[PDB]
Parts: structure tokens; C-alpha cells; sequence
């Protein structure tokens, strides 16, 4: 999808 | 007085000009110091030889891991995590300066710079700064993205400091 994660990158 | 600091940013080892920031010190001071003393690095550590690991046109450009360069790492100025400190600024458009974070109270190093209006991150992201100037540089990088986030060139923050 559009996230900004640190770690576990999600779609 | 909110600290202005830049980004020198280069592609496959081409400069692509400068990044300069305003830090929100006044509604977000803990994120906006952070930030600021990973620009100097004058905590012996920061942003100097790190680089844009995920770039997604449309979207975002984000950088901060100085540890790992692919998003597993990175560090705050305070120890390894520091907690969310408000989410009175919103992602009202492009230019916005947010940190990135891997859920509730989980900010380290890792930002990005908005390339659109990323109001579905409200809440959830901290909101510390925008671009004063350099915009044209920030789509450059945009342009080196791609969908997936992978880079086509690597974006290199070959400098950084403060203003004032």
C-alpha cells in the first residue's frame, strides 16, 4: 500500500 | 529560533543540488533536535554517506537508516527508539518533512520528504518540518524512484549540517 515503516515494509 | 539545516544530495555519484529544511522546534522540539544533530552529527554519528533507500513517485522519498542502508536500522540521538511527542502538524502536502517508524513509539532516524498530500498518515507519523527550498531536488530523487520503492540510481546525502 503507501506506508513509511521501519522494519517490516507493508504493501 | 526553528533550525534551518540542508541536504546535499547526489545520484550515482552526480550532485542533484540541496535540500534545506525548516525544523518545527516549535511545536515538535525532541524531533526537531534529533534531526537537527543528525544533520551536524556532532553526537559522532548521522545522515553524512547515508542514503534514499525507498523512493515511490507520487508519494515519498525516504532515507535516515545510516546504520544498515535498508530500512532494518537506523538510531536517535537519545538511544535506539524515542517516543511519538505529538501529531499536531499534518501531511497537508508535498514537502512535508515526517518521520517514518515501524508502529506506536518507534521513531529512530528514518524521515521522509512528501512528494503529495500523505493525509492518510495522519495520527500515525510525526510531522517535524517542510522544504524551504530545494523542492526541484526532491523530484529529482522522486524521479530515480519507482513503485516498489528500489531505486534506479543510488541517492547518496553526500552532505548535511545547519544554517542556523
Amino acid at each position: 500500500x503507501l506506508l513509511v515503516t521501519a522494519x517490516v515494509v507493508l504493501a | 529560533q526553528n533550525p534551518l539545516v540542508y541536504l546535499d544530495v547526489g545520484a550515482d555519484g552526480q550532485p542533484l543540488g540541496r535540500v534545506v529544511l525548516e525544523l518545527k522546534a516549535d511545536v515538535v522540539p525532541k524531533t526537531a533536535e534529533n534531526f537537527r544533530a543528525l544533520c551536524t552529527g556532532e553526537k559522532g554519528f548521522g545522515y553524512k554517506g547515508s542514503t534514499f533507500h525507498r523512493v515511490i513517485p507520487a508519494f515519498m522519498c525516504q532515507a535516515g537508516d545510516f546504520t544498515n542502508h535498508n530500512g532494518t536500522g537506523g538510531k536517535s540521538i537519545y538511544g535506539s527508539r524515542f517516543p511519538d511527542e505529538n501529531f499536531t502538524l499534518k501531511h497537508v502536502g508535498p514537502g512535508v518533512l515526517s518521520m517514518a517508524n515501524a508502529g506506536p513509539n518507534t521513531n529512530g532516524s528514518q524521515f521522509f520528504i512528501c512528494t503529495i498530500k500523505t493525509d492518510w498518515l495522519d495520527g500515525k507519523h510525526v510531522v517535524f518540518g517542510h522544504v524551504i527550498e530545494g523542492m526541484d531536488v526532491v523530484k529529482k530523487i522522486e524521479s530515480f524512484g519507482s513503485k516498489s520503492g528500489k531505486t534506479s540510481k543510488k541517492i547518496v546525502i553526500t552532505d548535511c549540517g545547519q544554517l542556523s
